[PDB]
């Protein structure tokens, strides 16, 4: 029941450790990657399908923190309710890396 | 660097826990038929604590029907697996109906430098000899130093 | 070692 | 005897129809080579004399080393027979390795003065070679093997195709 | 101190390893130990009224049924298997003589010709066989010219101006004058003997235009695979459409998985009226459709006989003709997705009511435009524009049981196996694969949409369940023996 | 005449006893031929056309199928989805498909949808199926099924066993038989394949007929015209057809 907001989790860093640790514990996150890729989803698939509990969500989202017009749609898409496009979630914790 | 590349419609949403569950119990369960895992090994109870992170009822009867098939006359393979998945599985199910936790039982590793002979440096990683789980780590943490 | 809540005594 | 009666029936003929004729004669020519001539039909699997490609790896290897190697004095025909058989032993030895990076037991062709013994360890190693037939790749190696420039001509025939006076006379 | 001589020798040389392809038939177990495996079986079926496959190939995205396993099961090409792609996309021939003056035995590349080291195979194409096999962008190079991003229509316009004349010979001015009536005038030009024809106001022409097509993706068979690879004649390239070379190499290669180097062993054992082909396609023969159906509208140089490569019943006569000379039965599937299931129906009643001895049963079909179109039209592929503003590569938007998938993804290719009674594989020595136990093919139910699925099949397991006080004592293997 | 009574004895009380129990199914007695279950048919090859309905469907009717024929519980079918890597080539599908099935049957292996990013929620409710995304290599595949549904309501359904099952219905003598001619003629074929990947003559066309113009109808009235060689040929002749050594 914690809805988490995860930045800058690229592969190999703190911020994807703390996935695997939120995502274990059952949290819902969304995680930005600056590089969306095959590569970079396939990564985050195989981090779910190890380390994702019963009840964890992990939505990988590309998302620009330099841009200001990504800054404002994501929390839009995160906010927004299923039916107009977004997720419907209220955010438990932010985590900016 | 300023241009926006977030679309709503690229997000990909990755929910299928109890499917991973069930094709992780049995990777495993092969892994250790085949002499890939004992149970001493700490990554088997990394990824046991995933599995039981991740039970539901019908996960235990996916585990039960493995376990009580296992056929124990094939090897002494078939007997671990049988031993260690009867122990999972009366794991998973006194945590059914629980709630799911970030346990991270890694090996904890300190920093070694070291200069070989021929005059290369290396950084390794190294098990660390008085701190080997999480419950030294925080106790020697506290310590300071 | 396998076979949860533990108590602690000795914070 | 045979040389005489083989190029006035077989080389003779134009080159058209010398395959068709080699085709047609094959048996006598092979059991001829066997018992008759200087250099014998190399090909020689378990039960009958056999063709080239219907040979496993180590009977290939035996049927060189029984053939260019002399066992009573304890020396090869030639030097040059001997790395011969040392690059086919490499061929064999890179057939039957998956990609790892492994050292070669023949690590120079000095080990093969005394072949028989090192051929039985070679083949302990390999013990799949010994099964498996030689692959066309190999097969046609071994021809080319059999026919290098500043090398001794092998003391055998081994195809009876257009090249069959090359391998008989010289 | 010790110089350049004493110390090369300190350094040991490896052993440069080589592909070692094998046929491996299936590995066949001890009969001591394949009688534990099942219990006192023995003796109780009938070999005669067991189907066995004995053979089987494909000709797909991945190759044979070699590469597709490997790719399949682990993902990379091992390095016996990247040289089968190498070999079969036409990055390396197996050059046997004088190249460059040297004599040489083995593996060349073909673009440049230079022999290749056998790591050097997967070190070389493990970047351009990935990438022009499997699931990728349709390359126009492999379909006529058929780029997605440019598909060709003509449209219907009325001419308001008439045009100005062109010179054109005495039948096709004649049948200009013929199709148009007084909107068109002909007139012979005494000095050479052949008219000009004038399109007049009101007159129709067929301006070409192009849109760009949704459906840019598709399963092709790998670039730069080639029938004269494999030894088909360059006759049958030209009169044949492409499904039947397929069709040919996945069934020369599936008779040789059986073990079958020649196909007419078959008859040293069985009649020739018992070695049939119920194979069949779904839509097959489409190249030739296209030339009959679209192809001669343009007045474009045809085959004549291009009607009787269209039929789906022709590619197995193709088969018989080459390759089997058999008087077999001969049956055709045509069950859309699912024919090549029912050809094993087929081919398994075909044996089992004794017609057959040796079947060969599969299915195939080919990817073109017009297929493709169609398809789309009834939203039944995936659009490729829409996955790519998800962020999916061509690898990774056929995506069976997900969450988000939107559309299958058409392929082409052939797929065949020689199946076969027990008893006939094991006097004729040929590699049991399989066992097939049961084939069912089964319709849904009243509906108003054909490509609309059902669950017709779940017929397989009707049984019934409503007296259990006696237990069944026929499907006890004991009580059947002892009978 | 009596090994025809034999055959059918064996066909009656071995293969097809199933055939007139509406108490056994078609899928339960094809599998309890060989003493197998329906717990033993290991992997289902899911048509699997990365399509809403079909996927679906195609789960719902092998979750019901199973569910009907009493599988344990805990004992879900491997689903794979080959077209995830082949696409679809809709009359060749259910041959790749069952191709696939045969390699999964000597291997053991069960293939992974790699593109499985995230499986439907709607599909937990099947538990009779599995859905992997990764390969598993298993201690063994008893039977696979194939299920192909095609437009035009025709659905089907291929049962594979693995051959281990065939060769315990025979005795010693008869395996031990097989097994040297099928070495033999794995031999033969090595050599053929190594010749033909290396000289391009995998395929050999045949221009001639084993029978002669004046021996084809004659082969078409013997149920006993076979085949024999001469000059690396094989090819029928006069001294086969109607023969008398040929039905002693």
């Amino acid at each position: 029941d914690k809805y988490v907001l995860v930045t800058g989790a690229g592969a190999g860093s703190i911020g994807a450790e703390i996935l695997q640790g939120l995502i274990s514990g059952g949290a819902k996150v969304i995680v930005t990657t600056s590089r969306f890729s095959k590569k970079v989803t396939e990564y985050y698939q195989n981090m779910y399908a190890r380390y994702g509990a019963a009840g964890s969500t992990l939505i990988v989202v590309p998302f620009n923190q330099g841009s200001k017009q990504d800054v404002d749609a994501l929390v839009q898409y995160i906010y927004d309710e299923p039916k107009k496009g977004g997720l419907g979630w209220d955010l438990d914790a932010i985590i900016p890396f | 660097g300023i241009q926006p590349t977030f679309s709503a419609l690229k997000s990909r949403t990755y929910d299928s826990y109890w499917n991973w569950a069930r094709q992780d119990v049995l990777s495993m369960y092969f892994d250790i038929i085949f002499g890939k895992l004992t149970s001493v090994d700490r990554e088997t109870i990394n990824q046991c604590i995933q599995i039981m992170n991740r039970a539901n009822p019908t996960l235990i009867k996916f585990m039960q029907y493995h376990i009580d098939h296992c056929p124990e006359y094939k090897g002494e393979t078939y007997k671990l697996a049988k031993r260690l998945g009867q122990q999972l599985i009366d794991n998973c199910k006194q945590v059914l109906t629980e709630d799911p936790v970030y346990k991270d039982v890694s090996r904890i590793t300190g920093p070694k430098t070291k200069v070989s002979a021929k005059g290369n440096i290396e950084y390794e990683e190294t098990q660390k000899d008085s701190v080997r789980k999480f419950e030294q780590y925080v106790y020697e943490m506290a310590q300071g130093g | 070692e396998i076979e949860d809540k533990t108590s602690i005594i000795q914070p | 005897m045979f040389w005489k009666e083989l190029d006035d029936t077989i080389f003779n003929l134009p080159k058209n129809k010398l395959l068709d004729a080699l085709n047609k004669k094959r048996d006598h020519i092979i059991k001829k080579l066997n018992n008759d001539f200087q250099k014998p039909w190399f090909g020689k699997n378990a039960n009958g004399v056999c063709d080239l490609q219907e040979m496993t790896y180590k009977e290939v290897a035996n049927r060189l080393v029984e053939l260019m190697y002399v066992k009573k004095s304890h020396r090869w025909i030639d030097v040059s027979l001997r790395n011969m058989y040392g690059d086919f032993l490499r061929r064999v030895e890179e057939r039957f390795t998956s990609s790892a990076g492994t050292v070669s037991l023949l690590q120079n062709f000095n080990q093969l003065n005394e072949p028989e013994q090192f051929t039985a360890d070679f083949f302990e190693k390999f013990p799949q070679a010994g099964k498996q037939l030689i692959s066309e790749e190999d097969c046609d190696y071994f021809l080319m093997l059999a026919a290098r420039p500043g090398q001794k001509p092998v003391p055998f025939v081994p195809v009876l195709d257009e090249r069959f006076e090359f391998f008989f006379k010289k | 101190v010790n110089g350049d001589n004493v110390d090369a020798n300190y350094s040991k040389v490896m052993v440069e390893p080589r592909a070692n392809m094998k046929f491996d038939f299936p590995t066949l177990k001890s009969y001591d130990e394949i009688k534990q495996i099942a219990p006192e079986l023995e003796g109780m079926l009938d070999l005669e009224n067991v189907v066995v496959v004995t053979g089987f190939a494909e000709v797909g995205p991945w190759g044979n049924s070699r590469t597709r396993w490997e790719m399949e099961a682990y993902g990379e090409f091992s390095l016996e298997g990247a040289i089968e792609m190498a070999w079969i996309m036409g990055f390396i021939k197996y050059h046997n003589g004088n190249l460059k003056g040297k004599p040489y035995s083995g593996w060349v590349d073909a673009k440049t010709q230079t022999p290749i080291d056998e790591k050097d195979i997967k070190s070389k194409y493990e970047e351009e066989i990935l990438e022009h096999s499997g699931i990728r962008l349709i390359e126009p190079e492999l379909f006529n010219g058929y780029d997605p991003k440019k598909k060709q229509m003509i449209q219907e316009v009325v001419v308001q101006h008439d045009l100005e004349p062109f010179e054109c010979s005495k039948e096709t001015a004649e049948q200009y004058k013929h199709e148009h009536g007084e909107k068109c005038e002909i007139f012979e030009i005494e000095e050479s003997g052949e008219y000009t024809v004038r399109i007049l106001k009101g007159a129709t022409l067929y301006v070409p235009k192009a849109l760009r097509f949704d459906r840019l993706v598709a399963g092709q068979i790998p670039t730069g695979w080639d029938a004269r690879t494999y030894g088909i004649p360059e006759d049958t390239i030209s009169q044949v459409d492409p499904i039947t070379l397929y069709v040919l190499v996945a069934t020369v290669e599936a008779l040789l998985s059986a073990g079958i180097t020649d196909p007419y062993e078959f008859y040293k054992y069985v009649h020739v009226s018992e070695v049939g082909n119920c194979s069949g396609s779904g839509m097959g023969g489409v190249s030739a459709l296209r030339g009959m159906f679209k192809d001669r509208y343009a007045d474009k140089p045809v085959q004549n006989d291009i009607l009787q490569e269209s039929f789906i019943n022709t590619m197995s006569a193709w088969v018989n003709m080459l390759l089997l000379s058999s008087s077999g039965p001969i049956k055709t599937p045509v069950g859309a997705c699912a024919t090549a299931v029912e050809s094993v129906d087929i081919g398994i009643e075909t044996i089992l009511s004794g017609k057959a001895k040796v079947v060969l049963v599969g299915g195939y079909d080919d990817f073109q435009e017009e297929g493709s179109y169609e398809f789309a039209n009834m939203n039944a592929t995936s659009n490729s524009i829409e996955e790519f503003k998800h962020g999916r590569t061509p690898k990774e938007m056929s995506r069976p049981t997900t969450t988000t998938r939107n559309g299958f993804m058409e392929a082409q290719g052939s797929g065949i196996q020689v199946i076969m009674t027990a008893d006939l594989a094991l006097k004729m020595g040929v590699p049991i694969h399989a066992v097939l136990a049961m084939t069912a093919t089964a319709t849904d139910k009243i509906g108003r949409s054909v490509p609309a699925p059902g669950k017709g099949i779940l017929t397989t397991a009707r049984e019934h369940h409503g007296n259990l006080k006696y237990p069944s004592p026929l499907l006890n293997i004991e009580y059947r023996k002892r009978q | 005449e009596s090994k025809r009574q034999v055959s059918d004895a064996k066909k009656q009380w071995g293969n097809s006893f199933y055939k007139s129990d509406p108490r056994i199914a078609p899928l339960r007695g094809a599998l309890a031929a060989f003493n197998l279950t329906i717990d033993d048919i290991g992997v289902a090859s899911f048509h699997g056309t990365s399509t809403v309905a079909n996927d679906k469907n195609e789960s719902a009717t092998i979750n019901n199928m199973m569910k009907h024929l009493g599988r344990s519980e805990g004992n879900p079918v491997f689903g794979v989805f080959q077209k995830y890597l082949t696409g679809h080539p809709k009359g060749a599908a259910g041959a790749w498909m069952l191709n696939g099935a045969i390699q999964i049957l000597e291997s053991g292996l069960v293939p992974g949808n790699r593109n499985a990013d995230n499986v439907d929620k709607l599909l937990e409710q099947y538990e009779y199926v599995l859905y992997p995304s990764r390969s598993i290599q298993t201690d063994g595949i008893k039977a696979v099924s194939v299920t192909s549904f095609g437009f035009g309501q025709k659905g089907a359904q291929a049962v594979v066993v693995h051959p281990d099952y065939l060769f315990a219905v025979l005795d010693r003598s008869t395996y031990e038989e097989y097994a040297t001619k099928v070495s033999a003629r794995n031999k033969k074929t090595y050599r053929y394949m190594h010749n033909a990947i290396t000289r391009n003559t995998m395929f050999v066309a045949k221009d001639k007929a084993p029978y002669s113009d004046e021996l084809e109808q004659p082969v078409y009235l013997d149920p006993l015209a076979r085949v024999e060689e001469n000059k690396k040929k094989l090819v029928f002749s006069d001294k086969t057809i109607q023969s008398s050594q040929s039905y002693v």
